[PDB]
């Protein structure tokens, strides 16, 4: 599990210090071909990911 | 390193538990003193953790500020994104579950059932921080400080009673003259009662008690804290009164007060001190003193006995016919033990039985019903292994070449004779 934890952080991480809710530096990604299912609320990880982005926006 | 977000993000999580476990336990109830004491020991040294995470917390965003404005840029960047993505592309093949980032945290700073001291304290001893009659804060033993003290007078004439009359005095006469040896003992008596106050109460603030009792020390009792109304103003240091507060001051630049006689404020400072700090001391353990003193008279009045205890705190017969408890043991039947004879036979030839032979490898037969060992078990499957036959046609082949004494063939040889020509 630690590549899945580590795309999380690290997405959270980038998607935490963005300037507008859907202009964020993972909206950009998904669109340039970078596949990353745990960003819809559909998968079960999203919130955990919502979660750290909360967490990585009170680290801000 | 994500010194920025990761670390800091971890160093708060790690915060937040500790805040979560120390409340866990003022959340649960307490039943007895060592576990009482036991638990306050381990909040200590769960605010030392506490205190460190917060200070490496606090020095690390220096270089936050030199990289803020980059970090910031969420629209110009992107590319660092990617990098990083295609660096996490390594090492694919790590086939292991991870599920230890906050359950270890979690389960570390948490206690298991027979022991009621968390993974950090685990080692964690309370009869190596208390001796036996201090019982956990409940006393402090004089005993020891009352034998130093018979030595220092050099006469009998006083009991542990009368030495506790004397640790009752406050702030009038002294028990000897305060610039004899009694300052040696004063020092020692007072290091250990010090070191008990901090003790018996851990979860306090022990740097704050300390600077509160050194503040008042140099504001108040250095500066004429003691007034009567010779009464006016005593001083610590020399040993006398004094008519108005200008002579008083006018008297702490004088030789005899700053290093002219030999109870001054140079060489008499750290006794000074040491007698302001076993005052204060012994105030905030007033109740564990009268504790003591009726500890000390309890244990006295007392009888021989009660101080020693005190220092302490159906069918035989047709269980013998039928052939009950009797040694027997199957160690074919899953080293299973028998009761019987008879129960050790049956056994031997059951489904358990055949089912672990089955498991083993070794199928049973009629002759190896009574076997126990394995190894004797091979050997009967192999010299069961169906008699000594299999031979129908070893032979038959009726080699032509002569046809009268030459045909030495066998039947796998004269069926590939045939099958090539």
């Amino acid at each position: 599990s630690a590549f899945d934890l580590d795309v999380v952080k690290l997405t959270a991480q980038f998607v935490a210090r963005n300037g507008r809710q859907f202009l964020t530096q993972l909206m950009q990604k998904e669109q340039r071909n970078y596949q990353f299912d745990f960003l819809r609320p559909q998968h079960s990880l999203f919130n955990y990911f919502t979660k750290l982005v909360e967490q990585y926006t009170k680290i801000l | 390193m994500e010194t920025i977000l990761e670390q800091q993000r971890r160093y708060h999580e790690e915060k937040e538990r500790l805040m979560d476990v120390m409340a866990k336990e003022m959340l649960t109830k307490k039943s007895t003193l060592r576990d009482q004491i036991n638990s306050d020991h381990r909040t200590r040294a769960m605010q030392d953790r506490y205190m460190e995470v917060s200070g490496n917390l606090r020095d690390l965003y220096d270089d936050k500020d030199g990289l803020r404005k980059e970090e910031l840029n969420a629209i110009s960047g992107p590319n660092e994104f990617a990098e990083f993505y295609n660096r996490l592309k390594q090492i694919k093949e790590f086939h292991r579950k991870h599920p230890n980032e906050i359950c270890v945290p979690m389960s570390v700073e948490f206690e298991e059932l027979l022991k009621a001291r968390e993974n950090p304290s685990e080692e964690a001893q309370n009869l190596v921080e208390f001796t036996d009659e201090e019982g956990y804060g409940r006393y402090l033993d004089l005993h020891d400080c009352y034998l130093k003290y018979i030595n220092l007078k050099a006469s009998e004439k006083l009991d542990y009673i009368t030495y506790l009359s004397i640790f009752d005095q406050l702030f009038d006469i002294p028990k000897e003259r305060k610039n004899a040896e009694y300052k040696r003992y004063l020092e020692m008596l007072l290091e250990y009662l010090q070191d008990y106050t901090d003790r018996v109460k851990p979860l306090q603030d022990q740097n704050e008690l300390f600077g509160k009792i050194q503040a008042e020390f140099e504001k108040k009792w250095e500066n004429g804290t003691f007034p009567g109304w010779e009464e006016r103003a005593q001083r610590l240091f020399s040993t006398k009164g004094k008519s108005l507060e200008s002579l008083d001051t006018s008297l702490f630049a004088k030789n005899p007060k700053s290093k002219g006689t030999k109870r001054d404020t140079e060489r008499n400072k750290d006794i000074a001190f040491l007698e302001a700090q076993i005052y204060e001391y012994v105030e905030i353990l007033g109740e564990q003193r009268h504790l003591t003193h009726e500890n000390v008279q309890r244990k006295q009045a007392r009888t021989g006995e009660e101080r020693e205890e005190e220092e302490e705190e159906i069918p035989y017969w047709l269980y013998k016919l039928h052939g009950l408890n009797i040694n027997y043991n199957c160690e074919i039947c899953g080293n299973y033990t028998y009761r019987g004879p008879k129960a050790f036979q049956r056994h031997f030839a059951e489904w358990r039985h055949a089912h672990g032979m089955r498991c083993l490898g070794i199928p049973n037969t009629a002759h190896f019903a009574n076997v126990t060992q394995i190894e004797d078990a091979v050997s009967l499957w192999a010299k069961l292994k169906l008699q000594k036959a299999s031979e129908r046609w070893q032979p038959d082949t009726e080699e032509e070449y002569e046809d009268s004494s030459g045909n030495v063939v066998n039947k796998k040889t004269y069926e590939d004779l045939k099958r090539q020509g």
